Order: structure tokens, then C-alpha cells, then sequence
């Protein structure tokens, strides 16, 4: 939405090479992962200026 | 003679073709009332949704 924007959103889809696989889970970790990947573009580019993060896991999940 | 070949006569013609098309009067009044016979597939064939795809030349899927 701006530089401070809090949400942000991404289309996401799996590669080609993998778009087959879908069937066999409930999501994709590819592409839960590169949900995961979207949360790099945070509030800023500079978010986490240095060094790299990882997740912890999530407070709840809803499929 | 004048045709190298012996003319041949068609005497009869069948078909079964989509559209509940079973009889060639069924087909020229299908034609002439500009019908289509093309639909989605059928569920019980297989499921189209599970192989559509709209990217073009994606592995294991179907446009």
C-alpha cells in the first residue's frame, strides 16, 4: 500500500515442473513456503536489515 | 470413362454423435438450427477440473 503499509499480498502459484503435485496435499509446501517468501517484502525492503530470518511456527492454522 | 474410377453411390448412412445426434435428419436439423454439441466434461468420464489448466504447456495438465 505505501512504505509503512502493514499488509501486503502476492499472486503465488507453483511451478510448472511442480503443478502436478497438487493432489497429494492439502497445500503445497512450495507454496506455502513461498507465502512464507512474501512476508520478506514486510514494511520495508530494510525490514530486517541485517542477517536472515527464519519462522518459528505460527499461533494457529486454519484450512 | 469420363471418371477414370467407377462411380460409386452412396445407398446409406449411419452415425452416433455427440448432442444426442443418432440419426442424419437429427444432425442436418442441429445444423440448421446452428447448434453446438461441444460441453464440459462429463464428471463420470474423469474429472476435468482436477487436469485443467489454463498455462499453456504445463507438464501433466490439460488447456
Amino acid at each position: 500500500a505505501e512504505a509503512g503499509a502493514a499488509t501486503v499480498l502476492a499472486e503465488v502459484a507453483l511451478p510448472a515442473s511442480i503443478r502436478f503435485q497438487q493432489g497429494a496435499y492439502r497445500i503445497h509446501p512450495a507454496l506455502l513456503d513461498a507465502c512464507f517468501q512474501s512476508v520478506g517484502a514486510g514494511v520495508q525492503a530494510g525490514t530486517a536489515t541485517g542477517g536472515l530470518l527464519l519462522p518459528l511456527g505460527v499461533r494457529s492454522l486454519r484450512a | 470413362m469420363e471418371s477414370r474410377v467407377t462411380p460409386v453411390a452412396v445407398i446409406g448412412m449411419g452415425c452416433r454423435l455427440p448432442g444426442g445426434i443418432n440419426s442424419p435428419d437429427k444432425l442436418w436439423e442441429s445444423l440448421l438450427r446452428g447448434d453446438d454439441l461441444v460441453t464440459e466434461i462429463p464428471p463420470d468420464r474423469w474429472d476435468a477440473d482436477d487436469y485443467y489448466d489454463p498455462e499453456p504447456g504445463v507438464p501433466g495438465r490439460s488447456v
